């Protein structure tokens, strides 16, 4: 049963941005938002993630501009001392779908869906976690029954989890022409998410390519003037009048 | 040999032409390293970038 | 004298050009 | 020689301390590069004191929103991510470098005479660092932040006399709660400063006796300046240094760490796995497999008694390990014994990991109490090989 | 589209995890005979899958767009 | 603290006239051979516990899996 | 016990091991013991004669300068070494000797370590 609790492990994808000089593939961003505002905003909430983060990276001002319009928010009282609601801006971070967490666990029969900014680096080996996770809604095995209304999940540490199978092949329409399938929408949703929590890889990798490469040359310098200081020293001969 | 020789009696005789040397130096250096890791970047990852997606602005 | 002079002079350029490098005003200098 | 006229400013008394205890102190001309490590320590330390002065101007020690604004420091901040990564990586290289401060130490027997204050004030800075550590890994307020502080200090409690007034005052009310996260922010921010007192004492003791070599002899017949001749040595392990601090944060940020503490603190729900820092995990280890807790807190007590009461055995004359086979196999065995015991700590408390960590525990206290009795027996070497 | 590149590389590498499977079907049998209390073999369908997935893992990005 | 000496005759060159970093590749198969042949001994020591506790450990892991594994 | 290299194969090795490792550096086993240790030893050598100090002097300089070299003896004065030749071990002995007595008797130590 101790299988069972720790969970089936999760193999090794070859994502594109895996590597020392590979970045994002921002199509494949644009997608994953894209999937992740149709089926997952409904139950799962970012709230990490701000509007103006998007631009740049998966869509443009104008577009993300547009998109925050789409949505409503509440604003702070006006002069007339009331609480009153006003299109989204571009400032404005991902609403949420429930007020409070009691209300998603009521909404969801006792389970929180959690917040999904950090989810890839929250769960150990985060990215293959979770697109296994979400592909791997199998058939449980020979004499276990999950309790009625959980649904088996091998890779889910318990084997029965409380969402069911939501990346249902044909659920999503891609707006560039790609056939939404099940692993599509998976390695999509997973890179997306995977830039929702490490909106820095880019940056960060180039500078550290850079840094290592100009800190080794500055180590062979360093080595060269080490040797060229202890040289005099390092050559001696000394005649000390004594033998044994 | 004598190269170095000769770039020395250029540049290495007063200590400051030295320091404006090394700062002009590490100017240079810093720059085309910059220049050459964006152009692997760019012949590594070719096809990912954001002004590559082909409906960058059909959301509208 | 005028070898102090010139000395003073190389190390105020010298300490213009890394304040110059640090700050990298490039943008800034219109004239 | 009358100091009738200036000659140079290093002599001169406003440069010359600095003149005397940096550029001209006497130090053996054949050490290794194992001294870089002491020499690097220092430069940890200050890297975490910048990163993290840079980073207090950015976290709010409120319980509503101490990890909202470490995402703040993420996300939004110019430069906030490297930070950040540089403070946490910083921390581990810190207990790195440290860890191979003190086993060369164990190695060449420097904790030996007359340098016992040297590792004693050692030993002081080494409860220092794990403090700050500690209380520093609370400050984000994570899961495993939360559930580390509250197991650790609840386990505070197995003092007999006092125990819950202690806990309940540590606590600052009936469980870890804002008013512990704010108190636990003050003492990290106040005791890296302590720690720079302590590394200044421990390098005036030092240098009040002179640095060892791996000989192990007397060694005031070669002797030479530290500047320039050192300087350059250091100057190599500083920059291999930050090629690996550089690899571990650009590269691989968060592979020391513990993706749990990326989940909000949940009071109402523990995580299946509550172990703390990599550099933790030996005295975890040891806590964990003495049972009857009060025993484990007592052995983990015993751990500090021995380290501080290493300088004071027995005769010993030969110190350094190149000139004493059994102590130096005894030495690699400690190693590989404490290696292992680390291994252990990360592992959960069921079979056969509790018999392989009190095998361990009963190994590494061993270690120390075999030690005179080496002493004692090679006290008498010479008139039993002689030549005569 | 009603294909799907995952569960397609799954049956196109079903028969690389011969043994395994043999073993777990082994044991669906041994489970169905007894049917007594609560018996079952995870195990095997861990170890089964887990060779499968292994598998599958690269050719499915390398077929992936 | 106070110097001993020891009425040495020292011979020293200038740095520049001696080359600097051929000696660290000068000799170097005997340097691998001193490097293994004096500290066997102490890598038998440092890793064999290692390797030998985690080959038992997975062995005890894998038989209690399949023991209890029905 | 008393456990000699004649009557243990034990001992016989590890005095073995001793003898090459001091032979490659070139120093008696007595030259390792610091006088800032003991203050004992300092005591002992302070009573020996010039040249014998001198000599141990000379041989631990000559030892520090190959550890700086990170080379060993040449083969030839390897084989002329002459480890556990001692000449301090029987002046150590009565300088303890006298120690314990004074100590033993009334008496204040002739010598004390600083603190620390
Ligand atoms: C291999 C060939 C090594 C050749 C060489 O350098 O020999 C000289 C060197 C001389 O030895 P020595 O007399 O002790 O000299 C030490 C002095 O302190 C040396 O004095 P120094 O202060 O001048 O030191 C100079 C330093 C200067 O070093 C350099 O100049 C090298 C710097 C190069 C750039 C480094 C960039 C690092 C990037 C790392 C990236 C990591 C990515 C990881 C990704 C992981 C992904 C999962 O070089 C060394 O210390 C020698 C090489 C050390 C590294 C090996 O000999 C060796 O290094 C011997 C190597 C073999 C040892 C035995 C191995 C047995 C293995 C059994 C299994
Ligand atoms: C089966 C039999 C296998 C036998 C293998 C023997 C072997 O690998 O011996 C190498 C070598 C022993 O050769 P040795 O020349 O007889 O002893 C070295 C001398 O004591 C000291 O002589 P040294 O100063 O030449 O050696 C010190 C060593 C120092 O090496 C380290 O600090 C590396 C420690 C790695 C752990 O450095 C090097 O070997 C040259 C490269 C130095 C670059 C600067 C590194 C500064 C720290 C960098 C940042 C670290 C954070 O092993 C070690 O030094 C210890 C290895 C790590 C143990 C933990
Ligand atoms: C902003 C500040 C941030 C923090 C800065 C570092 C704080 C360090 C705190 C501890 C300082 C303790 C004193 C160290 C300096 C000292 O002791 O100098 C002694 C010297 C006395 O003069 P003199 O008798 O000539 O001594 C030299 C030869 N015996 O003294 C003098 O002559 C004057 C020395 C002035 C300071 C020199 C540095
Ligand atoms: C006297 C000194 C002062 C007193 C205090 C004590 C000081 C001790 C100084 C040394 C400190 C060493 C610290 C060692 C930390 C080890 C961390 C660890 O356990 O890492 C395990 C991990 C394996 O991967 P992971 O999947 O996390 O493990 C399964 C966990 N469920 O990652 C690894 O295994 C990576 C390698 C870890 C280190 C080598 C372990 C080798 C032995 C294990 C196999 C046997
Ligand atoms: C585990 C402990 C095994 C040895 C027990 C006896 C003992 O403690 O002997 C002490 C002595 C240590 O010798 P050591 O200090 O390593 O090197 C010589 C430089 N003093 O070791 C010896 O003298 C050993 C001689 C007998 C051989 C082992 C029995
Ligand atoms: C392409 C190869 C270019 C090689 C240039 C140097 C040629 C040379 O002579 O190399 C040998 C030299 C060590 O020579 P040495 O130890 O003095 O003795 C041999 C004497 N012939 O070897 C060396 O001096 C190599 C070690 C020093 C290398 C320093 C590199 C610094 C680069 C900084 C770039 C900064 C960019 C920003
Ligand atoms: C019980 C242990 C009894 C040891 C008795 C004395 C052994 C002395 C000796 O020579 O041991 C062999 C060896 C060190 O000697 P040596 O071969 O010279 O090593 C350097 C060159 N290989 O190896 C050793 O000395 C290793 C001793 C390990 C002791 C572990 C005790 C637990
Ligand atoms: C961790 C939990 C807390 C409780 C810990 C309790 C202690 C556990 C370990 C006990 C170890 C032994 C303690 C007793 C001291 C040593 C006894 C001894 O032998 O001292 C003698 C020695 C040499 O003196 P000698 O020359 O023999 O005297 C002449 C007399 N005829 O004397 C010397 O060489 C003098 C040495 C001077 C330095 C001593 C340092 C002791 C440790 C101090 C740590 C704190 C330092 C202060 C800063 C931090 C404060 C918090
Ligand atoms: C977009 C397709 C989604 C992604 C990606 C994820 N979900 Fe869900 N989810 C829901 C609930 C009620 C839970 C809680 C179950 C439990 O904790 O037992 C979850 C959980 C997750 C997890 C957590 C896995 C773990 O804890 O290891 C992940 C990574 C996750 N979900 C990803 C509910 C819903 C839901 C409402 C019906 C929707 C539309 C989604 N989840 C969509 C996604
Ligand atoms: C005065 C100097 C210091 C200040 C002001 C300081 C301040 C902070 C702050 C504000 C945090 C929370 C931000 C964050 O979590 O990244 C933090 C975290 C931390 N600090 Fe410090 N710190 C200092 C010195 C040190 C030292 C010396 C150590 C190591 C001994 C240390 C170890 C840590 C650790 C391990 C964390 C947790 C990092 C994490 O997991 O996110 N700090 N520190
Ligand atoms: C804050 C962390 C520490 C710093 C900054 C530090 C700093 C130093 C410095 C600068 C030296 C002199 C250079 C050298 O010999 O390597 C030194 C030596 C020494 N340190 Fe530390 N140290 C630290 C932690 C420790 C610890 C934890 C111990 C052991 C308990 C210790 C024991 C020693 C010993 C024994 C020496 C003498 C080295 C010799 O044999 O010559 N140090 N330390």
């Amino acid at each position: 049963a101790d299988e069972a609790e720790h969970g089936l492990a999760c193999p090794s994808y070859p994502w594109p941005h895996k590597g020392i000089l590979s970045s994002y593939d921002h199509a494949s961003i644009r997608r994953g938002h894209q999937v992740y505002t149709e089926v997952c905003a409904s139950c799962h909430s970012m709230s990490l993630i701000s509007y103006r983060d998007l631009v740049g990276v998966a869509y443009t001002e104008e577009e993300v501009k547009a998109m925050a319009a789409e949505i409503e928010v509440v604003d702070g009282p006006n002069d007339e001392g009331e609480m009153f609601t006003r299109p989204g801006k571009l400032s404005d971070r991902f609403p949420q779908p429930y007020a409070n967490e009691a209300a998603a666990r009521f909404a969801n029969g006792g389970a929180y869906p959690p917040d999904l900014s950090l989810i890839t680096k929250a769960r150990h080996n985060g990215q293959n976690y979770v697109f296994s996770l979400l592909t791997g809604y199998r058939d449980p095995p020979a004499g276990v029954s999950i309790r009625e209304g959980l649904h088996y999940n091998p890779y889910f540490p318990g084997g029965a989890i409380a969402m069911p199978k939501m990346l249902n092949d044909g659920a999503v329409e891609y707006e560039d022409g790609t056939p939404a399938t099940e692993a599509q929408m998976g390695k999509d949703v997973v890179s997306f998410l995977s830039w929702a929590a490490e909106p820095e890889m880019e940056e960060r990798k180039l500078m550290g390519f850079k840094w290592i490469f100009v800190l080794s040359l500055a180590l062979l310098q360093a080595a060269y003037y080490r040797r060229l200081r202890w040289s005099v020293l390092k050559s001696r001969k000394l005649v000390l009048d004594v033998v044994n | 040999g004598g190269i170095f020789e000769s770039l020395y009696k250029v540049v290495m005789r007063r200590n400051s032409v030295y320091v404006t040397f090394v700062i002009a130096g590490a100017f240079l250096g810093e720059r085309a390293v910059d220049y050459g890791i964006h152009k692997l970047w760019e012949a590594n990852n070719v096809g990912k970038r954001y002004e590559d997606i082909p409906v960058l602005g059909q959301k509208l | 004298q005028p070898a102090d002079v010139k000395a003073a002079a190389m190390w105020g350029v010298a300490a213009a050009t890394g304040g110059l490098y640090l700050v990298q005003v490039s943008i800034l200098v219109l004239p | 020689t009358i100091r009738n006229q200036r000659f140079s400013l290093l002599k001169e008394p406003i440069s010359s301390t600095l003149n005397q205890h940096l550029i001209d102190y006497p130090t053996p001309s054949n050490l290794s590069y194992w001294w870089g490590f002491g020499s690097l320590a220092g430069i940890c330390l200050v890297i975490q004191i910048v990163t993290g002065v840079f980073l207090a101007m950015h976290y709010t020690p409120h319980v509503d929103l101490a990890f909202n604004s470490v995402e703040h420091v993420m996300r939004d901040v110019e430069g906030g991510w490297l930070l950040r990564y540089m403070h946490a990586n910083g921390a581990s290289m810190f207990f790195i470098v440290v860890y191979l401060h003190i086993f060369r130490g164990l190695y060449y027997a420097s904790y030996s005479s007359p340098r016992e204050f040297v590792w004693c004030l050692g030993v002081v800075i080494f409860l220092l660092m794990i403090v700050t550590a500690f209380t520093g890994y609370v400050l984000p307020w994570g899961q495993m932040s939360f559930w580390g502080a509250t197991v650790i200090t609840s386990l505070a409690s197995a003092i007999p006399v006092v125990g819950d007034t202690i806990v309940t005052w540590l606590w600052g009310g009936f469980s870890v709660d804002n008013a512990t996260l704010n108190r636990f922010f003050s003492l990290h921010y106040l005791l890296p400063f302590l720690l720079v007192g302590a590394s200044l004492l421990h390098l005036a003791a030092l240098h009040q006796y002179g640095s060892n070599n791996p000989l192990g002899v007397h060694s005031e017949m070669d002797q030479i300046s530290f500047y320039p001749y050192f300087y350059v040595k250091d100057l190599v392990g500083w920059v291999a240094f930050a090629i690996f601090f550089s690899i571990w944060i650009f590269y691989a940020p968060n592979v020391l760490g513990h993706p749990d503490n990326y989940i909000p603190a949940n009071p109402m729900s523990t995580p299946p796995h509550i172990v703390p820092e990599w550099y933790f995990l030996p005295i975890y280890a040891i806590l964990r497999s003495i049972p009857d807790k009060s025993g484990g807190v007592a052995a983990i007590a015993l751990v500090f008694i021995c380290l501080l009461a290493l300088p004071f055995f027995k005769s010993m004359y030969v110190r350094s390990s190149s000139f004493r086979p059994i102590y130096q196999g005894i030495f690699w065995l400690l190693l590989a014994d404490c290696l292992l015991l680390g291994w252990i700590g990360c592992q959960p408390v069921e079979a056969p990991f509790v018999t392989i960590g009190q095998i361990s525990s009963f190994v590494f206290f061993l270690f120390f109490a075999i030690t005179p009795i080496l002493g004692r027996v090679g006290r008498g070497i010479p008139n039993s090989y002689t030549t005569d | 589209e009603p294909v799907d590149q995952k569960r397609y590389l799954e049956e196109s590498c079903k028969p690389k995890c011969v043994k395994p499977l043999l073993e777990y079907q082994a044991c669906i049998k041994r489970i169905h005979g007894d049917d007594s209390g609560q018996k079952h073999c995870t195990g095997q369908y861990f170890d089964y899958w887990f060779c499968v997935d292994k598998c599958v893992a690269p050719k499915l990005f390398t077929k992936l767009k | 603290k106070q110097i001993v000496p020891v009425k040495s005759v020292i011979y020293a060159l200038s740095p520049f006239q001696q080359k600097v970093m051929t000696g660290l590749w000068k000799d170097l198969p005997t340097k691998i051979h001193h490097k293994v042949s004096e500290n066997w001994i102490s890598a038998t020591l440092l890793l064999g516990p290692l390797v030998g506790t985690y080959a038992y450990v997975q062995n005890y892991l894998e038989k209690e899996k399949l023991h209890h594994r029905y | 016990s008393f456990l000699d290299p004649k009557k243990n194969w034990l001992a016989a090795q590890h005095m073995k091991s001793l003898v090459k490792r001091l032979s490659k550096y070139g120093l008696r086993y007595d030259d390792l013991y610091d006088p800032y240790y003991d203050l004992d030893v300092k005591e002992a050598l302070n009573r020996l004669p010039k040249e014998v100090v001198d000599a141990r002097h000379a041989r631990l300089k000559r030892a520090i300068d190959l550890s700086m070299k990170h080379e060993y003896l040449p083969e030839d004065l390897q084989a002329m070494q002459t480890p556990f030749r001692g000449y301090l071990q029987d002046m150590l002995a009565l300088v303890k000797r006298e120690r314990a007595e004074r100590e033993a008797l009334g008496g204040l130590p002739l010598y004390q370590r600083s603190i620390p």
